[PDB]
C-alpha cells in the first residue's frame, strides 16, 4: 500500500521517535558537577594532580624511603 | 697407518704450498649458532642439488621446436605432433630409469630454492642484516633472487608444454610486445620473430643451463665470500658485541652441522621428489596455441607477477595512433618491485639516518616500522600469489571468480594497510611484553597471601632483587627474555635412565651433576667474558 | 564436595526417572513403540550426570571438608599455595585456527585440507601441552 | 579514624573498599571531562619533554603560601624532580615550587612565564585553561635532565 | 636462575630526540620506530583514491563499484578521524 | 634470582594440592568425558532408530558381522584398559619408567585394536556393506568409526603424554596428566563395551 508512504514511514518514524527521545533524555542535567566559577568560593576539597610521567625506580613501595623535600626554587602571583 | 699417511700428506701440502696460517684462520673462524642463519644455507644446498640434477637432465634433454610424432612409450600421447623438447621430456619421464624422479626432485629443488631465498630475505630484512655493512651483500642477494625467479621461469618452461607454453605466451610474449617504444622489437629479438619462433626453447635452454646459472654461481660465490670475510652478524646476547663473533668454530662443530644439514635438506628434497608429483608434463599435453587449461599458473615464485597481471584493472591508454596495453602496467610494477627491493637498505638509511657500522642484528619487534613494512610487503605478496590462484581457489573453495578477482583488487590496497597497522602494533606490544618481563620477572603459578585473600602470581625476578620483594628492574639489551620458568632451571631433570627402564642411581646422579656443572661453567664463562668486555 | 556431588545425584535421579517414564510411555501409547532417539538420549544424559556425580561423590568421600565447603571458614584457612594457572599463551588461537582449517576441509569436501588441518591440530595441541614442559635448549 | 560517611570499610589489607550511591559519581571534580582530559594530556605528554613530574594543586594553600606550597610539593610522589603549580582562588594566589633536580634546566626562567600565563587566564576567568597554559609554558621552558 | 643478563652496545646514528619516545615505543633507540603521520594519512587518502578510481573499468557489474565506494569511504573516514583528533590534540 | 621468588622445583605443578583438594584436571576431564558420552548418545540414537525401522532382519543380507575378529579386538581393548590402570598406579607412584612401560604397551594394544577395526572395515566393505551401501552399514560405520577416531585421539594423547614425561621431570602435574589420559582411555573402552554389546550381541 502506497510504496512511497510505507518507505517514508519506516524511514521517518524511527527518526522522529529518536529525535523526541533525545530531546527528552539527552537534554537533562547530567551527574557531572558544573564547572567551578572563579567568583564562587572554592568548596571542593584540595586537589593535587600529578603526571605519572617519568619512570619511578621500581613499582614496589618499600625501598623508596624519604630522601627529603629538596626544594628547588619558588614563584608567586596574584592573578 | 692412516695417521702416518695423514701426517705425511699434511707435510707434503705444507711443503708444496704454505696454507697453514690460512687454513687455521678458516678453521678458527667463528660462526653464530642461530637457526635463522641456516636459512641461506638451505638455499645454497637446494642450489647444489639443482646443479647436480640439472647436469643429469641435460644429459637427456633435447631443446627444439622441431615437430615430431611421439611414437614413444606413453600411450595417451601417441602420433600427436609435439616438439623435440616435449618428446625428450617425456623420454626422461618414462623411457629413462629414474628420469622421472630426477626431474621431479629437480623441480622440487627449484621450488625449495625459491622458497628458501624468500625466507632468507625475510630473515635478513627483519633482523636488519643489510644496514651499513652488508648492504652490497643485500643488493647482490636481491639480484640473485630475481635471477632465481627467472631461472625457474625458464626451467619449467623448458619442456615445451601446454601449461608452461601458455605461461610463456602470456608473460614473455604479451608483456614484452606491449611495451610502448621497443616492445615488439624486444619480442622479435628474443623470439627470433613471431611468438612460436623456432629458436625460443634453444635460447631458453642456453640461458637456463649455462648463462643464468653461471651468473647465479658467480653471485653466490660473491655472496658467500662477503659473508665469510665480513664476519656474520649476530643477535644481541650475553657476550655478543659489535666487535666480536660469539658462536662455534668452523672445524669441529659448524662444519659437521652444516654438512649434516645439507644431508637432511637433500633428503627432504629426495623424499618429496619421490612421494609428491611435480609438473606431470605427460598429463599436460604438448603446447598448441589453440589449446589451454583452466589452471594456467606459473610456479609460486612467479605467481605474484601473474596475480598482478590478473588484478590490475584493465587500464589501457591510446596515444596518437598507438596503444599502451595493460601489460606495461605489470611490467612497470615488477620494475618498481625489484628497484625497491634492491635499493631498500639505501632507502632505509636515507630515511632513518643510520649509517653506523651495524654488526649486531635487531629483533624485528625492536624495529616496529621496518617489521611493519616487511609485514605489509609480505601481505601484498601473499595477496598477489593467491590472486594468481584465484581460479583454483574459486573452484575448490566455492567463491565466485569475479568475487575473488575483486577481493584481490580491493585487498591489494586494503590488506597491506591492515597488516602494516597490525604488525606495527604487534611489534610495539612485543616490546611492552619484554619490558613487563624485565621489570616484574617471569610469571608463574598463583598464590593466596596468608593473612588476606590477595592473589599474587608469584613472579620470578631475572635480576638482583631489592631488599623487599619487588626486584630492581633490568634494562632491555636487545636480546630475547625467558617468559616461562619452563625454559629456566625449573622442572627439567627427568630420570636419565631410558624411555622404558631406569639407570642405576649412581650413574644418574653422576650424569645430572656433570650436566649441571657444565651449565654452570658455560654460564660463568659467558658472564666473565661479558664483564671483561664491558669492564 | 557434598553439595557438588548431590547436585549431580539429584540430576541423575530426575533424568533416570524421565528416561524410564519416557521409555515406558513410548513402548506403550506411542504410534510406533519406543522412540529409540529420545529414550537413548535421556538414558545417556542420565549416564552423563551419573558419571559426574559418582566421581564427585568419590572425591567428597576421599577429601576432608575443604575450607570452601566449610561454613565459618576464615580466609586464612584457605590462604596458601594455589597451583599452576597457565599465564599468557598464544597456543589456543593456533589450535582454534587448525581446527577451523580441518572444519572447512570437512565442509568443503577437501581431503587434503582435512589432512592438513588435522596435522595442524596435532602440532598446536602438542605445542599447548608441551608449552610448560619444553626444557631449556641444550645446544 | 573514620571511613567515608557511608558504605566505605577498611578491608583485611590496607585498601579501603568504598562505595557510591548508584546515581552519583566518585571524582566529583568541578570541571568538564574534556577540559580535565586536556589538562591530563598536558601533564602527561606535554611534560614528557621536561622529564620532571609536573603537578597541579587547585586546593587552598593558606597561611604562608610559599611554605604550604613547599610541603604540598613534598607530598608529590617524586619531589626530587618535580614542578608543582598551586592555585588558590579563595586567595587568588599562585605558587610554583621545584625540586632540587629541577634546577638550571630553564625552570627558573620559565617560572615567571608560567605564573604570568596562569594569572592572565585566571583574570580572564578560566582556572583550568590557565592551569593548562601554565603547564605548557613550563614544560616548554624545562629541558630534560 | 640458569640465565645471564645481556650487555649490549649497538652503534647509534635523526638522533630520536624528536619523533617517538621510549614511553610510547619502548625500543625507540633500538631501531626505526616512527613513521611520520603525514605519510600514513597521504597513503590512506591515495588508497581510497585508487579504490574509487578502480570503479572506472571494463566491468558491467555494480556491486563491485559499491564495494569500492564503501572501502574508500571507511578509509577516508579513518584518515579524517585521525587527522581531526591529532589536530585537536587527541580529543573526542 | 637469589634462589627463586617462586619456591617450586617445577615450572608447572598441580593446579591445586590434590591431597586435601579435588584435582581440577581430573574434574574437568571427567566432565568432558561425560559430555563425550552424550556425543556417543547421539550416535546410539541414530543406530537405534535405524534398527527400529529395519524390517526384521536388522543386519541386511549382504552384511555379516565377524565375531571372530570382533571378540579379540574388544578383549585387547579391555587388556589395554587394565594396562592403562597399571600405568596409572605407576604414575601415582614416582615410577616414571613404569608408567612409560605400561602406557607404551597400552598404546601398542590400542593401535592393534585400531588396526583390527580397520581390517574388519576392509572385510565388510569388500563383502558389500558400505556407508552409502545401506542404512545398517552407515549407522554401524558412523558409530564404530567415530569410536575409532576417539581411540586414535587416545593414542595421540598417549604418545603426547609420553613425550611430555620424556622432556620434563615427573611431578604431580605429569602424574595427574597420566591419570586424566587414563580416564579418557577407560571411557573409550567403556563406550566400546556398550557398542560391542549393542552391535554384535543385542543386534
Ligand atoms: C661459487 C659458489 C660456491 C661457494 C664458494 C664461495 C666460498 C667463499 C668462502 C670464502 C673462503 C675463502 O676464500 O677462504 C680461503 C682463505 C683465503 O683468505 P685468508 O686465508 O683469510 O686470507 C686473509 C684474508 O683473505 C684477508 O681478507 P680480510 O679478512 O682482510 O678482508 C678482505 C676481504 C674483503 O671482503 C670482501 O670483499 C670479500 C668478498 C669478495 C668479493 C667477491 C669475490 C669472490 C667471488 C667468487 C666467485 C666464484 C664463482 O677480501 C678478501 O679477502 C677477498 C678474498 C676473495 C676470495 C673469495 C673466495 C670465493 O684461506 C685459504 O686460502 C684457506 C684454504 C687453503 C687452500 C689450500 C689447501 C691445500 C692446498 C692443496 C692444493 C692441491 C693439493 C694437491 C697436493
Ligand atoms: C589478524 C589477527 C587474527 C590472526 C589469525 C591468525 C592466528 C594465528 C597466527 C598467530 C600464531 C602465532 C602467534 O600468536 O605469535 C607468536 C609469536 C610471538 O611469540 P612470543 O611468545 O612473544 O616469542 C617470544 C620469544 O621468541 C620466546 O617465546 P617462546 O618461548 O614462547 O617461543 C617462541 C614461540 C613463537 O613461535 C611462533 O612464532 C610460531 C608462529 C606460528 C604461526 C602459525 C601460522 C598460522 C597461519 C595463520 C594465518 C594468518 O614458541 C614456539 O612455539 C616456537 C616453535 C614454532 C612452532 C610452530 C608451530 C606451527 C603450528 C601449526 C599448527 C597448524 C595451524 C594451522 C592453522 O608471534 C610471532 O612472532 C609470529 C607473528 C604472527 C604470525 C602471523 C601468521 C601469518
Ligand atoms: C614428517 C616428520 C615427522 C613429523 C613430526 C615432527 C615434529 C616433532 C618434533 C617437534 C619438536 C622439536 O623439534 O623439538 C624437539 C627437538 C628440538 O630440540 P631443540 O630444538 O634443540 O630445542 C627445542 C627447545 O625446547 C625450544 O622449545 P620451544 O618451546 O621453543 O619449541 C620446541 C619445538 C616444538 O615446540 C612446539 O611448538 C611443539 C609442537 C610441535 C610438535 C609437533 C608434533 C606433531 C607433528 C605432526 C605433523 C607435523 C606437521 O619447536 C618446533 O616447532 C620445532 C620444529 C618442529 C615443527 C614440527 C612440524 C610443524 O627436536 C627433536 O627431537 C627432533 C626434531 C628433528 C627436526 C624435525 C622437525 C621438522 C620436521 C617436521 C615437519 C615435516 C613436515 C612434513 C609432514
Ligand atoms: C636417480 C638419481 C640420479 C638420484 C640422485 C639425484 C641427483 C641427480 C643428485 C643428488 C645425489 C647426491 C650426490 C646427494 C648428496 C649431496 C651431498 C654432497 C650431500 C653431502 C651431505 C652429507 C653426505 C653429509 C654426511 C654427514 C657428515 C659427516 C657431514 C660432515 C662432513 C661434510 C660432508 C661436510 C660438508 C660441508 C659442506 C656442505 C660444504 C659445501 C661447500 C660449499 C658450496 C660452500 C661452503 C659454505 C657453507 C656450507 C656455508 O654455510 C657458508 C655460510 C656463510 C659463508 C660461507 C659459507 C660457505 O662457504
Ligand atoms: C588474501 C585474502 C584477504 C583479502 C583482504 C582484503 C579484504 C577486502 C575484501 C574485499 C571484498 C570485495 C567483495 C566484492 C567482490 C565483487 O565485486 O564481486 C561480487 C561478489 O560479491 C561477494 O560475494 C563479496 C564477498 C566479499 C567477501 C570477502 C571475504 C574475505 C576473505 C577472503 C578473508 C579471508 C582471508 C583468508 C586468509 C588466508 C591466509 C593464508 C595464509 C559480485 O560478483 P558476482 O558473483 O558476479 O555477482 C553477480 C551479481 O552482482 C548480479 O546482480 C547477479 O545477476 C549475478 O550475476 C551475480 O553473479
Ligand atoms: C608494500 C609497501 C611498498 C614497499 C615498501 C619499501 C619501500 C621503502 C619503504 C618506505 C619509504 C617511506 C618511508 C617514510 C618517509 C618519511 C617522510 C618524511 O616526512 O621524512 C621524515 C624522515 C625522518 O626524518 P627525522 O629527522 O627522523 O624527523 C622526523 C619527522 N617526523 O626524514 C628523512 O630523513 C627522509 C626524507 C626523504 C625520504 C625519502 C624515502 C623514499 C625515497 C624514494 C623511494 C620510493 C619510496 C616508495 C614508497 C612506498
Ligand atoms: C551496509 C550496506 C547494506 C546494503 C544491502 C543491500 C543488499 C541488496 C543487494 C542485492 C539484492 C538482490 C538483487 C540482485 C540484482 C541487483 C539489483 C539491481 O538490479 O539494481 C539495479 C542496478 C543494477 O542493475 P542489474 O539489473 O543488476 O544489472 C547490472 C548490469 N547488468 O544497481 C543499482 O543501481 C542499485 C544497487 C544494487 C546492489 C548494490 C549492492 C552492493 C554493495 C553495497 C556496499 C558495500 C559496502 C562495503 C563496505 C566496506
Ligand atoms: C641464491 C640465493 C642465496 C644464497 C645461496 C644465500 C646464501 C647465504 C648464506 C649461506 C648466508 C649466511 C647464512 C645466513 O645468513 O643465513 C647469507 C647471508 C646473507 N644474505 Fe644470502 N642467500 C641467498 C639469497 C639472498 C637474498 C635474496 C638476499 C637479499 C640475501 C642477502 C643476504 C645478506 C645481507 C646476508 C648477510 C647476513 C649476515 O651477515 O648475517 N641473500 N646468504
Ligand atoms: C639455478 C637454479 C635453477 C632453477 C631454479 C631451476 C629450475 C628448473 C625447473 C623448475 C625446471 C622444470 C623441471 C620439470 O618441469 O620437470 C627445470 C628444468 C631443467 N633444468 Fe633447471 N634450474 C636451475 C638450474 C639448472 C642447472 C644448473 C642446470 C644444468 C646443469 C639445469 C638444467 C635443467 C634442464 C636440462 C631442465 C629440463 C628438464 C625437463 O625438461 O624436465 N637447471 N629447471
Amino acid at each position: 500500500m502506497s510504496t512511497a508512504l510505507t518507505h517514508g514511514l519506516i524511514g521517518g518514524v524511527p527518526l522522529v521517535l529518536f529525535a523526541v527521545l533525545a530531546l527528552i533524555f539527552l537534554t537533562r542535567k547530567g551527574p557531572h558537577p558544573d564547572t567551578y566559577k572563579m567568583s564562587d568560593p572554592w568548596t571542593h576539597a584540595p586537589i593535587l594532580w600529578a603526571a605519572e610521567e617519568p619512570r619511578e625506580h621500581g613499582h614496589g613501595g618499600h625501598g623508596h624511603d624519604s630522601h627529603g623535600v629538596v626544594i628547588g626554587g619558588g614563584a608567586s602571583g596574584k592573578w | 697407518d692412516f695417521a702416518k699417511l695423514a701426517a705425511a700428506q699434511g707435510d707434503a701440502i705444507d711443503s708444496r704450498y704454505h696454507p697453514s696460517a690460512a687454513v687455521r684462520r678458516q678453521l678458527n673462524k667463528v660462526f653464530p649458532t642461530h637457526w635463522s642463519f641456516l636459512l641461506g644455507e638451505i638455499a645454497l644446498y637446494s642450489f647444489i642439488i639443482l646443479l647436480l640434477t640439472g647436469v643429469w637432465l641435460t644429459l637427456f634433454f633435447d631443446p627444439s621446436m622441431a615437430h615430431v610424432t611421439y611414437d614413444g612409450v606413453y600411450q595417451p600421447l601417441r602420433g600427436v605432433q609435439m616438439s623435440r623438447a616435449y618428446e625428450t621430456a617425456l623420454d626422461i619421464s618414462f623411457e629413462v630409469r629414474g628420469g622421472l624422479f630426477v626431474r621431479q626432485v629437480h623441480h622440487w629443488a627449484a621450488l625449495m630454492f625459491a622458497a628458501s631465498i624468500m625466507v632468507h630475505l625475510a630473515r635478513i630484512f627483519f633482523t636488519g642484516a643489510f644496514r651499513r655493512p652488508r648492504e652490497a651483500n643485500w643488493v647482490i642477494g636481491s639480484l640473485l633472487l630475481i635471477l632465481a625467479m627467472f631461472e625457474g621461469f625458464f626451467g619449467y618452461s623448458l619442456p615445451d608444454d601446454l601449461l608452461s607454453g601458455t605461461g610463456i605466451r602470456a608473460a614473455l610474449s604479451g608483456i614484452t610486445m606491449g611495451i610502448p617504444v621497443i616492445g615488439t622489437w624486444m619480442h622479435w629479438a628474443l623470439f627470433g620473430g613471431d611468438f612460436p619462433g623456432e629458436i625460443l626453447i634453444p635460447r631458453l635452454y642456453a640461458l637456463h643451463i649455462l648463462l643464468i646459472p653461471g651468473i647465479i654461481l658467480a653471485l653466490i660465490g660473491a655472496h658467500l665470500a662477503l659473508v665469510w670475510f665480513q664476519k656474520h652478524t649476530q643477535f644481541p646476547g650475553p657476550g655478543r658485541t659489535e666487535t666480536n663473533v660469539v658462536g662455534v668454530r668452523v672445524m669441529p662443530v659448524f662444519a659437521v652441522k652444516s654438512g649434516a644439514f645439507f644431508a637432511m635438506i637433500t633428503g627432504v628434497l629426495g623424499l618429496m621428489g619421490g612421494l609428491l608429483t611435480i609438473n606431470p608434463i605427460w598429463n599436460l599435453g604438448p603446447y598448441k596455441p589453440s589449446q589451454v587449461s583452466a589452471g594456467s599458473q606459473p610456479d609460486f615464485y612467479m605467481m605474484w607477477t601473474d596475480g598482478l597481471i590478473r588484478l590490475w584493472p584493465a587500464w589501457e591508454f591510446y596515444p596518437f595512433g598507438h596503444t599502451i596495453p595493460q601489460g606495461v602496467w605489470v611490467a612497470v610494477g615488477m620494475g618498481l618491485v625489484f628497484a625497491l627491493l634492491i635499493a631498500y637498505p639505501f632507502i632505509e638509511k636515507k630515511v632513518t639516518g643510520d649509517d653506523a657500522h651495524h654488526n649486531l642484528l635487531q629483533r624485528p619487534r625492536d624495529v616496529p616500522v621496518r617489521t611493519a613494512i616487511g609485514s605489509m610487503a609480505i601481505a601484498l605478496y601473499l595477496l598477489l600469489t593467491f590472486a594468481c590462484m584465484n581460479d583454483i581457489i574459486a573452484l575448490k573453495f566455492h567463491i565466485s571468480l569475479n568475487a575473488t578477482t575483486w577481493i584481490g583488487r580491493i585487498g591489494m590496497v586494503v590488506l597491506p594497510a591492515i597488516v602494516y597497522f597490525v604488525a606495527y602494533r604487534w611489534a610495539i606490544s612485543l616490546q611492552r611484553s619484554d619490558r613487563e618481563v624485565l621489570e616484574h620477572g617471569v610469571e608463574t603459578g598463583i598464590i593466596k597471601r596468608l593473612p588476606h585473600g590477595a592473589y599474587v602470581e608469584l613472579h620470578q625476578p631475572l635480576g638482583p632483587v631489592d631488599e623487599h620483594g619487588h626486584p630492581i628492574p633490568l634494562e632491555y639489551a636487545g636480546a630475547p627474555l625467558p617468559k616461562r620458568m619452563n625454559k629456566l632451571g625449573s622442572g627439567g631433570a627427568p630420570g636419565t635412565g631410558s624411555f622404558l627402564f631406569p639407570d642405576p642411581a649412581v650413574e644418574h646422579e653422576a650424569l645430572t651433576e656433570a650436566a649441571h656443572a657444565s651449565e654452570h661453567k658455560s654460564l660463568t664463562a659467558l658472564k666473565e667474558h661479558q664483564d671483561r668486555i664491558h669492564g | 564436595m557434598h553439595i557438588e556431588a548431590r547436585l549431580f545425584e539429584i540430576l541423575t535421579a530426575f533424568f533416570a526417572l524421565a528416561a524410564v517414564v519416557y521409555a515406558v510411555l513410548t513402548a506403550m501409547f506411542a504410534t510406533g513403540g519406543v522412540e529409540w532417539a529420545g529414550t537413548t538420549a535421556l538414558v545417556l544424559t542420565t549416564g552423563l550426570t551419573l558419571i559426574t556425580g559418582t566421581f564427585f561423590r568419590f572425591v567428597a568421600r576421599r577429601l576432608d571438608t575443604r575450607p570452601e565447603d566449610y561454613e565459618d571458614a576464615e580466609i586464612s584457612d584457605g590462604a596458601g599455595e594455589l597451583g599452576f594457572f597457565a599465564p599468557h599463551s598464544w597456543w589456543p588461537i593456533l589450535i582454534s585456527l587448525s581446527f577451523s582449517t580441518a572444519a572447512v576441509g570437512a565442509a568443503l569436501w577437501l581431503p587434503w585440507l582435512i589432512a592438513a588441518g588435522v596435522a595442524f591440530v596435532i602440532t598446536s595441541v602438542c605445542g599447548l601441552v608441551f608449552e610448560y614442559y619444553w626444557g631449556p635448549e641444550k645446544h | 579514624e573514620l571511613d567515608l560517611p557511608y558504605g566505605s570499610a577498611l578491608t583485611s589489607s590496607g585498601r579501603i573498599s568504598a562505595v557510591t550511591e548508584p546515581g552519583e559519581l566518585s571524582v566529583h571534580y568541578p570541571f568538564p571531562t574534556m577540559d580535565l582530559v586536556v589538562l591530563d594530556d598536558a601533564l602527561k605528554y606535554g611534560s614528557r619533554a621536561a622529564k620532571a613530574r609536573f603537578a597541579v594543586y587547585i586546593g587552598p594553600l593558606g597561611a604562608d603560601t610559599a611554605a604550604t606550597a613547599r610541603e604540598i610539593l613534598a607530598n608529590v610522589p617524586t619531589p626530587e624532580n618535580a614542578v608543582l603549580l598551586a592555585v588558590s582562588p579563595d586567595q587568588r594566589a599562585i605558587e610554583v615550587v621545584y625540586g632540587a633536580d629541577v634546577k638550571g634546566r630553564g625552570i627558573e626562567s620559565a617560572a615567571p612565564l608560567g605564573v604570568s600565563a596562569a594569572a592572565a587566564s585566571f583574570k580572564e576567568g578560566n582556572l583550568i585553561d590557565g592551569l593548562i597554559s601554565a603547564v605548557r609554558v613550563m614544560s616548554a621552558g624545562v629541558s630534560p635532565a | 636462575m640458569s640465565s645471564t643478563q645481556d650487555r649490549s652496545q649497538l652503534d647509534p646514528e635523526v638522533e630520536r630526540h624528536t619523533g617517538v619516545d621510549v614511553e610510547d615505543v619502548p625500543s625507540a633507540e633500538w631501531g626505526w620506530s616512527h613513521m611520520p603521520i603525514g605519510v600514513m594519512h597521504i597513503g590512506g587518502l591515495l588508497s581510497a583514491a585508487f579504490l574509487l578510481v578502480m570503479m572506472r573499468g571494463n566491468h558491467v557489474g555494480h556491486v563491485e563499484d559499491w564495494f569500492l565506494i564503501g572501502f574508500a569511504a571507511v578509509i577516508v573516514a579513518l584518515v579524517g578521524r585521525n587527522w581531526w583528533l591529532r589536530r585537536r590534540g587527541w580529543i573526542r | 634470582m637469589t634462589s627463586a621468588v617462586g619456591t617450586s622445583g617445577t615450572a608447572i605443578t598441580s593446579r591445586v594440592h590434590s591431597l586435601n583438594r579435588p584435582n581440577m584436571v581430573s574434574v574437568g576431564t571427567i566432565v568432558w568425558l561425560s559430555s563425550e558420552l552424550m556425543f556417543f548418545a547421539g550416535l546410539f540414537a541414530m543406530y537405534f532408530t535405524a534398527r527400529a525401522q529395519a524390517g526384521g532382519a536388522w543386519p541386511p543380507e549382504p552384511t555379516e558381522l565377524n565375531l571372530a575378529l570382533a571378540v579379540p579386538v574388544t578383549l585387547v581393548l579391555i587388556a589395554s584398559s587394565f594396562t592403562c590402570q597399571m600405568g596409572v598406579f605407576a604414575a601415582e607412584r614416582g615410577d616414571v619408567f613404569g608408567l612409560r612401560r605400561w602406557y607404551v604397551i597400552t598404546f601398542l594394544m590400542g593401535l592393534f585394536f585400531v588396526l583390527g577395526q580397520g581390517y574388519e572395515y576392509i572385510h565388510l566393505v569388500e563383502h558389500g556393506t558400505t556407508i552409502p551401501g545401506s542404512a545398517y552399514g552407515s549407522v554401524f560405520y558412523l558409530a564404530t568409526g567415530f569410536h575409532g577416531l576417539h581411540v586414535i585421539g587416545g593414542l595421540v594423547a598417549f604418545v603426547l603424554l609420553l613425550a611430555r614425561t620424556k622432556m620434563s621431570k615427573f611431578t604431580p602435574a605429569q602424574a595427574t596428566a597420566a591419570i586424566v589420559v587414563s580416564y579418557y582411555w577407560h571411557f573409550v573402552d567403556i563406550v566400546w563395551i556398550a557398542l560391542f554389546a549393542t552391535i554384535y550381541f543385542v543386534r
